[PDB]
């Protein structure tokens, strides 16, 4: 029903995100950079630590159930050299040569096969530490081809080896029309592979985020290193029920059971209220949350054109009233739309503000995130759309990118790209599908 | 010892048998009694921690537990026989 989760990091965008996350989850706990407990052992508090992230030793040391994959070995070791004691070297790993690590697609799709067994070993060795394991938790980049090929070979690798467990990941594509022209194999492909695992993501351009850098730090030299902070804290408040869990959520199981009814419509947009990351509101219960739903504040390209959901899940943290957040939801029921298809129970939790922050001076400046599936979700990546609509289209760079004789053959490179091409097609044929009321009758009326 | 202060502190007003000053006396034994008692209970007996465990497992306040509890027990719930070991 639940279980413990290891995570990954796979190409430095997973890296640079992941010195922010775990930055942040070492001061939920109070961990410390060197791993070690900085509280006064009270013994009080059942949740002082999440069994499922940490491997808490004689120390008190919580050694991070993660595995770390770059292909730049100096991004590892800088994240290696900032978590000084925290995270240990062991579970690290460079998928690289410096002459296919500037290649997306070879260095990605060479070494998801070539090096199987060294991305393997680490895995098996972290799952094989548990009885009760849940899943896998990565964090990526379609553009990153370094990620995008290791991480389909273990898509599709860890789904045969481990059938019932729980893979998926947080993907953060750049907000780039031009510079993923490049980029228009490795990232169809993620997309190729991602779409044949319904557990496998939520899914961000970095669009908006960038956006709300430059206007909520004291600093409008928007760039990753000051983004990454807001995928922190969007990504960090999405275990919250895990960490601090109550009585629905305490695991991916739960959550994906009242989320994603359809497997094949898995990948999520999300939205967070101002956070504490790097953030207080001023507003009731009620009323931060309905601002997730404002697209100004989307972490991707932000309007859609009247978006259909399938299923919004959202999670509420600090002096939440039950009367209050009625409001909020009478409000948003009024402004998400469905087909009576996906007429579904919208699920809202209460998460908790960890007892390892500093002190709230005003515990009703609640804050929150939401997490939603959305038919214009499909939007998030069109950029990519632009360019590989542009290049597959014409058969362009058959094998230009030095294919690792996989495919060597010119018809065989233009097959893979076809089925890539096939699952972005069908990807809006089943979110088309979605926004059907008929779609209940196919197998109610019928036989 | 509590006792013996009380004692003398109502012995030492028998003269007035029953009064305000015995009255006095009671209304604040009865406050250093509960107050007393009540720290005994959550410092020793863990009163409060009992509460609380007890909602969060009868009432089954903490899921994780319940989770656990029925994974590990599938065999045993789904055993359809009576005495079980
Ligand atoms: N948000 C974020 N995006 C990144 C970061 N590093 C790279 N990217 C993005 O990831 C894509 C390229 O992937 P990258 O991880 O650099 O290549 P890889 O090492 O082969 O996996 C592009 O969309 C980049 O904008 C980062 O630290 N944060």
């Amino acid at each position: 029903m639940g279980g413990e989760i290891i995570t990954l990091q796979a190409g430095q965008c997973g890296n640079h995100v992941g010195k922010f996350l775990w930055s942040q989850l070492a001061k939920e706990h109070a961990i410390g950079t060197d791993g070690l407990s900085q509280l006064p052992d009270s013994s009080t508090e059942r949740d002082d630590d999440t069994k499922p992230f940490f491997r808490e030793n004689s120390r008190n040391k919580f050694t991070p159930r993660a595995i770390m994959m770059d292909s730049e070995p100096s991004v590892i070791a800088d994240v290696e050299n900032t978590f000084r004691g925290f995270f240990d070297p062991r579970n690290t790993w460079v998928a690289s040569d410096g002459a296919s690590a500037g290649n997306s697609w070879a260095n990605g799709y060479d070494i998801g096969t070539r090096n199987q067994d060294d991305i393997l070993n680490k895995i098996d060795k972290e799952i094989d530490s548990t009885d009760n394991f849940e899943g896998f938790q990565l964090l990526h980049s379609v553009a990153g081809g370094t990620g995008s090929g290791l991480g389909s070979n273990l898509l599709e690798a860890l789904c045969d080896r481990y059938p019932k467990k729980i893979l998926t990941t947080y993907s953060v594509f750049p907000a780039r029309s031009s510079e993923v022209v490049v980029q228009s194999y490795n990232t169809i492909l993620a997309l190729r592979r991602l779409i044949e695992d319904s557990d496998a993501t939520v899914v961000f351009d970095n669009a908006s985020l960038l956006n709300i850098s430059g206007k909520v730090f004291r600093n409008p030299n928007i760039d990753l290193q000051h983004t990454n902070q807001l995928i922190s804290t969007i990504i960090s408040s999405v275990t919250n029920s895990i960490r601090f869990p109550s009585y629905m959520y305490s695991s991916m199981s739960s959550i994906y059971s009242t989320l994603i009814p359809s497997p094949e419509l898995h990948f999520l947009s999300p939205s967070f209220t101002p956070f504490t990351s790097d953030a207080h509101k001023g507003h009731s219960s009620y009323d931060v949350m309905l601002d997730l739903l404002d697209p100004s504040n989307s972490l991707v390209s932000t309007a859609m054109n009247n978006p259909t959901y399938f299923n919004v899940y959202n999670t509420i943290i600090g002096n939440v009233e039950p009367r209050q957040i009625s409001r909020a939801m009478t409000k948003l029921q009024q402004r998400i739309k469905f087909p009576s298809w996906s007429s579904s129970a919208m699920h809202v939790n209460i998460g908790r503000r960890s007892p390892y922050l500093p002190l709230q001076p005003n515990e009703n400046e609640v804050s929150g995130m939401m997490l939603s599936n959305m038919s214009t979700v499909v939007n998030v990546f069109e950029n990519a759309c632009n360019t590989f609509d542009k290049v597959f289209a014409k058969g362009a760079f058959l094998n230009n990118y030095n294919v690792g004789d996989l495919f060597q053959s010119m018809q065989n490179v233009q097959d893979e790209f076809a089925e890539s091409r096939e699952v972005v097609q069908s990807l809006m044929e089943d979110y088309v599908a979605a926004e059907q009321d008929s779609y209940l009758d196919d197998v109610l009326v019928d036989d | 010892e509590f006792s013996k202060k009380y004692h003398v502190l109502y012995q030492s007003n028998s003269y007035r048998g029953i009064s305000t000053n015995f009255f006095e006396i009671i209304n604040d034994q009865y406050s250093e009694i509960v107050n007393h008692t009540n720290q005994i209970l959550n410092q020793k007996f863990h009163y409060r921690d009992v509460v609380f465990a007890l909602k969060n497992i009868l009432l089954m306040g903490k899921s994780d537990f319940m989770d656990a509890l029925i994974e590990k027990a599938n065999d045993i719930l789904a055993t359809p026989s009576d005495s079980l070991p």
